Parts: structure tokens; sequence; C-alpha cells
């Protein structure tokens, strides 16, 4: 059970999140979406804890939580952080790290607060050194998620400032198991003018699910293991961009949604295999209001080293979603001709998902699957 | 003892648009 | 083992009438 | 006891519209 505080900090992480997925959505450079709304409001919450005056002011407020006092952020953040690792192998590492020039030192007052709230650990790079930084950090989230996610990023874009690297792999682990051989080659399309080879995992159960015949989507909810969270696909009706699906999606259409749905036999195919995003959630925080945490000439971090030495250069949101077949032994469907004529979900072009806590209703996960991988 | 045959699967796109006239 | 799959779907609606 | 198959792939895309 979350303490009311961590809870009112669920939806304002949530509700962060969204508004980082639409602005990322507008990115006709950004394909996949892939953000855990915990681990981005905890990147408000190491500004703030590592900054003073206006520059943790505006973190502050792009989590809108500035009627909460400071440690109130970082105790509730801390809790919503260990309540997700405290429900482990659905398998789910997580690694936060903070790079900094080896010109500056980390005050050692902040290395505590953040190792503590946060998990958050600290290295010193030459950012000059462009080979043996992108190592250092790429070999870090390869170690973190033990080879699911092999490379952060290809190139260092600012090499002055700081570095907020997070490392994270996530593999949803079904209520009700797909069977391993139940996998053949399909065909994604990307557009209608663009198709990829994948492998695609098939299963045919009883879902919760509705048909939005005005809208023209489809949306279907996947109980996790033992029903402490529920992976929710939305899939437009016609292969077309997300766009028009994104700008239905809010929390008041997703609650209606979920009301009109009902438990029906369904087909269920879904690419399998690994997903890796990698975003510099930065600039796109910046328009939200961190805009002092990024000026170099402005910016103040001076918990972090003492004497106002860093900005915010690149706030690194890396995952590895895998999608697999393996979930826990379901007992007989035997009173259940019942899937004999099941509604298809059939998805093979690009969808919307998220993943939802079932106790608290707080978001795990939230991102989009435009263009696969085979 | 392989299991029945699946469901048919999805119709297919809509055709693109004719050419001009 | 898992039954082979299903048979195809039906063929796609024909398009719009293009533009005069 | 072999479970049933995966549904069957998609229909070809529909025939292109007359030209307008």
């Amino acid at each position: 059970m979350l303490s009311p505080k961590a809870a009112t900090l669920a939806e304002r992480s949530a509700g962060l999140a969204f508004s980082l997925y639409q602005a990322m959505a507008k990115d006709q450079a950004v394909e996949n979406i892939l953000l855990s709304p915990v681990v981005v409001a905890s990147s408000l919450g190491l500004v703030s804890l590592g900054g003073k005056a206006t520059t943790a002011s505006q973190a502050k407020a792009v989590l809108s939580a500035e009627q909460l006092r400071d440690e109130e952020v970082h105790a509730g953040l801390g809790e919503l952080l260990r309540s997700l690792s405290n429900s482990t192998a659905v398998t789910w590492k997580l690694g936060s790290r903070l790079y900094g020039p080896s010109s500056v030192s980390f005050a050692e007052d902040f290395v505590r607060s953040s190792k503590q709230h946060y998990n958050c650990e600290h290295s010193k790079i030459n950012f000059r050194d462009k080979r043996s930084a992108l190592q250092s950090i790429n070999e870090w989230a390869a170690q973190t998620t033990d080879g699911k996610l092999p490379e952060v990023t290809k190139d260092v874009e600012r090499t002055d400032g700081a570095l907020l690297v997070n490392a994270m792999f996530f593999k949803p682990h079904w209520d009700e198991k797909f069977h391993h051989k139940m996998v053949d080659n399909r065909g994604f399309m990307v557009t209608r003018s663009y198709t990829v080879g994948v492998t695609m995992m098939h299963r045919t159960g009883l879902y919760n699910y509705y048909d939005d015949e005005k809208e023209k989507l489809q949306i279907v909810e996947m109980p996790l293991a033992h029903k402490l969270s529920s992976l929710i696909i939305l899939m437009p009706h016609h292969v077309e961009p997300l766009e028009r699906l994104e700008k239905l999606l809010t929390k008041e259409q997703l609650k209606i949604w979920m009301g009109k749905m009902q438990k029906k036999a369904v087909a269920i195919s879904l690419p399998k295999g690994v997903v890796e995003v990698t975003h510099d959630l930065q600039k796109h925080l910046a328009g939200l209001g961190l805009t002092e945490a990024i000026d170099k000439n402005k910016a103040d971090l001076s918990r972090m080293s003492g004497k106002k030495d860093l900005y915010l250069a690149s706030v690194f949101h890396a995952t590895a979603f895998e999608w697999d077949t393996e979930g826990n032994p379901f007992d007989q469907d035997i009173y259940g001709e019942e899937l004999r004529s099941p509604k298809l979900f059939y998805a093979d072009h690009p969808f919307i998902f998220l993943v939802r806590d079932t106790q608290s209703g707080s978001l795990l996960f939230i991102g989009r699957l435009v263009r696969p991988k085979g | 003892p392989p299991g029945p045959p699946g469901p048919p699967g999805p119709r297919g796109l809509p055709g693109p648009p004719g050419p001009p006239g």
C-alpha cells in the first residue's frame, strides 16, 4: 500500500508522462516511445535535490508538486521507486547514474541523498575523449540490463555539464502464458507501403475488450502475473499514423474506454522480441518548464558540487521492452467453443500501449510501437 | 496430435485511390 | 503441437475513386 | 491436446479504385 503522499506523486508522475508522450509524439524524428513515469519524475527530483533557487523551483513545477515540501517529493518518489522494486521476478531492472566532468567533484551530501532517495550513482568522465565516454556509459547500461540494453547513445551532444542516464529492462509476465510454440513469421506494416518481417506470438483467451466503432479503434486489457498490473493496448482500425489516436488519449477518455470493456473471447497477436528505445528528455523537459537547469550560464546545480559548476546537458531515458510468451501456467479453460470465433486483435501495425498498476492505478509504463525489429 | 487450424485472418487493407481522370 | 495457421482473411475493399 | 492454431494472415489489400 502506497502512502497518500506517494500516491499523489504517482498521479503527478502519470500526468507528467502523458505530457512527455504528447510532446515527443509531435516530434517527427521520434519513432518508438517508452517512458516510465516514476523514472521521469525522478529526474526532476534529482535536479531539485541538487539545485537551488529557480533551477530547483522549476523542476518542482514541471512535476506540478509545488504545494509539497522538497523532502516530501524526494521521500514520496523514493517510496514509489522502491514499490516497483518489490514487484520483480515480471522482470524489472533499473539503473540511474549521473555523469559529470573530471574537473568537477561531487558534494558528499548530494551523493548521500541521491543514492538514498533515487539509487543514483555518480561517475566522472572526460567528455572530450568521446570513445572512452560512450564506452563507460554503454557498458554500465549493458551491465545494468544484463546485455538487454547493449548501448544507450552513439554520441554525446554537449561535452560539458551533467548527463543523467537511466537504463531499464522490462519484461511483462502474463497472468496467462502464451504457448511457447505459438509463434510464426508475420509482416508488420509500419505504413501501408512499408512492411518489415517480425516474429509474432498468438494466444486466444478471455480478455477485457472493447471495439470503438465510433472512433475506429480496438482496446484490450492483458493482465500481468497474479493480476497485480495490467497491459492495455490501443490500436486504430486502419493502418494510419497514431496522431489521430493520440489526440483522444486522455485520462478521462481512457477511463471511459475501460468502463465499456467486457470479457470476451479475443485472439491476441503481438510482435515478439526486444524493443530498445533511447530518449533524450532534456529538451522536452525544458519545453515543460525546466528552462534554467539546461542553461549553462544560469543553471544553479550548486548542491551537486558546492560552487555552481554543472548544468543539465542530457536526461537519457533508455529502455529495453521485451515481448515474450512466458507467463503463469493457467488451469484448464475447458468450460470456456467460447474461443471458437474470437475477436481478432491483430497487432501488425503501430499501436499505443501502457502498463497500469491494479492496486493504485499508477502508470508503470507508457509508450508506442511504430517500427519493430526482426 | 496437432490441434485444429486457427480462425480466419483479418480482412486486407482498403485499396489505394484510383488514378486521376 | 499447436494447430496450423487459419485461412487468410478476405481481400480488402476497393479503393475510392481518383481525382478528376 | 494440441492448442488450436494461430489466426491466419491478413488478406490481400483491396484493388485500386476506379479512375476519377
